[PDB]
């Protein structure tokens, strides 16, 4: 939806980060 | 005479690149608004830590302890040529002065000279070493703000505790810093130079900035110290 | 925990400049005397023995 | 030989290996020891400038002595392990996935 | 950021460590170092459990 798009697009060794399911 | 200096007087802590990042460093810098004492003469000077030194037709710089041949004494002269830095228990004129081809003041390493222009010099003794570094920028200090790169290293072993510089004779003026430890906040840039500096003792605004290591804060409190 | 090894190694380091003065002092012509020896220093260049 | 009392000039002759590209070692550049692979650098640096860092406080640049080029540094690719199985009741086949 | 700090050791390098220094001091040396280290860790999977 546009309200999503809106929202994700103004949100912005050895350790490792997992993806989500 | 006094005056007031600016904002220059800041040299790479280390040769150490990085790449639009905010590098807090610990060591010995030339604070601002400080005043310097812009000489006008036409003796010898303390030597506290650091001869933040620059001038707009003199050459030479004098470095030693007692400045005489009971100990290790350092000498400096820059001509079209090269450059010849001595190093040995020499003895010395209380007012050492040149002529070019006579030598009125009485290991080495010869390389390329350090040659309007505003020959910024920022002299560092510790560890043993002795650095120097240098900026030939072009324009009381203009306002701007530039880096001062690092060049040769001198080993030599001994301290310092008094140095004197040298006139020309074909004059000019020239400043004298003193620096003292301090901790800085310096702005690298994306290609790896340094534009901006702020200090972390000063009014509280850039000691916020020291505490929070970023250059630009909101509004609120910030407990820093 | 998985960690590919590496294969091999390597080093790098300057080159030897200043061609440190050492063949005029074990080769030369003449030498001082058993009593008024001529101590020589060698430094600011890396040694080759 | 004199010690203690002066910095060190006359160091003895460290010799030099050949180059290398895309594979991982355990490389000493002027003191610097280090793993990771040697790539080609698209950064540009300055002449009084030795090697780099990072927000991290990592090494990610080096500059070789012998030549006026740059080589970047990344850390040998690391990852933890993981078996898919079913019980053992049900079958013997596991499957390995790399995270 | 905290895992190239000294802890109080000689130095912060394993390769430097482990290679300059005499095993009878350099197990001790690297005992207080991995033990920082580990201290580091505990802190932060207690923060990441809160
Ligand atoms: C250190 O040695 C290397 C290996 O020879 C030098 O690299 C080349 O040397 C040849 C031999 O004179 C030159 O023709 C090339 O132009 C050099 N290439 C580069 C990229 O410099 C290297 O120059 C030496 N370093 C010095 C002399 O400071
Ligand atoms: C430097 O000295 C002058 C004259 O003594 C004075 O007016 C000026 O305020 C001094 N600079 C600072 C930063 O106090
Ligand atoms: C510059 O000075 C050095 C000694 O300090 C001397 O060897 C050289 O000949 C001089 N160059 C001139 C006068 O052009
Ligand atoms: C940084 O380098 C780029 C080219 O890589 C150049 O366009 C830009 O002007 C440079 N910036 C500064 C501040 O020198």
């Amino acid at each position: 939806s546009p309200i999503e798009d809106l929202l994700f697009n103004k949100v912005t060794n050895g350790l490792t980060v997992l993806p989500p399911l | 005479s006094y005056t007031n200096s600016f904002t220059r007087g800041v040299y790479y802590p280390d040769k150490v690149f990085r790449s639009s990042v905010l590098h807090s460093t610990q060591d010995l810098f030339l604070p601002f608004f400080s005043n310097v004492t812009w000489f006008h003469a036409i003796p010898v000077l303390p030597f506290n830590d650091g001869v933040y030194f620059a001038s707009t037709i003199i050459r030479g710089w004098i470095f030693g302890t007692t400045l005489d041949s009971k100990t290790q004494s350092l000498l400096i002269v820059n001509n079209a040529t090269n450059v010849v830095i001595k190093v040995c228990e020499f003895q010395f004129c209380n007012d050492p002065f040149l002529d070019e081809s006579e030598f009125r003041v009485y290991f080495e390493y010869v390389s390329q000279p350090f040659l309007k222009n505003l020959r910024e010099f920022v002299f560092k003794n510790i560890d043993g070493y002795f650095k120097i570094y240098s900026k030939h920028t072009p324009i009381d200090l203009p306002q701007g703000f530039s880096a001062l790169e690092p060049l040769v290293d001198l080993p030599i072993g001994i301290n310092i505790t008094r140095f004197q510089t040298l006139l020309a004779l074909h004059a000019a003026a020239y400043y004298v810093g003193y620096l003292q430890p301090r901790t800085f906040l310096l702005k690298y840039n994306e290609n790896g130079t340094i534009t901006d500096a702020v200090d972390c003792a000063l009014d509280p605004l850039s000691e916020t900035k020291c505490t929070l290591k970023s250059f630009t804060v909101e509004k609120g409190i910030y407990q820093t110290s | 925990n998985f960690r590919v090894q590496p294969t091999e190694s390597i080093v790098r380091f300057p080159n030897i400049t200043n061609l440190c003065p050492f063949d005029e002092v074990f080769n030369a012509t003449r030498f001082a005397s058993v009593y008024a020896w001529n101590r020589k220093r060698i430094s600011n260049c890396v040694a080759d023995y | 030989f004199e010690l203690l009392h002066a910095p060190a000039t006359v160091c003895g002759p460290k010799k030099s290996t050949n180059l290398v590209k895309n594979k991982c070692v355990n490389f000493n550049f002027n003191g610097l020891t280090g793993t990771g692979v040697l790539t080609e650098s698209n950064k540009k640096f300055l002449p009084f400038q030795q090697f780099g860092r990072d927000i991290a406080d990592t090494t990610d640049a080096v500059r070789d002595p012998q030549t006026l080029e740059i080589l970047d540094i990344t850390p040998c690719s690391f990852g933890g392990v993981s078996v898919i199985t079913p019980g053992t009741n049900t079958s013997n086949q596991v499957a390995v996935l790399y995270q | 950021k905290q895992l190239s700090s000294k802890f109080g050791a000689i130095s912060s390098v394993l390769n430097d460590i482990l290679s300059r220094l005499d095993p009878p001091e350099a197990e001790v040396q690297i005992d207080r170092l991995i033990t920082g280290r580990l201290q580091s860790l505990q802190t932060y999977v207690t923060q990441q459990l809160i």
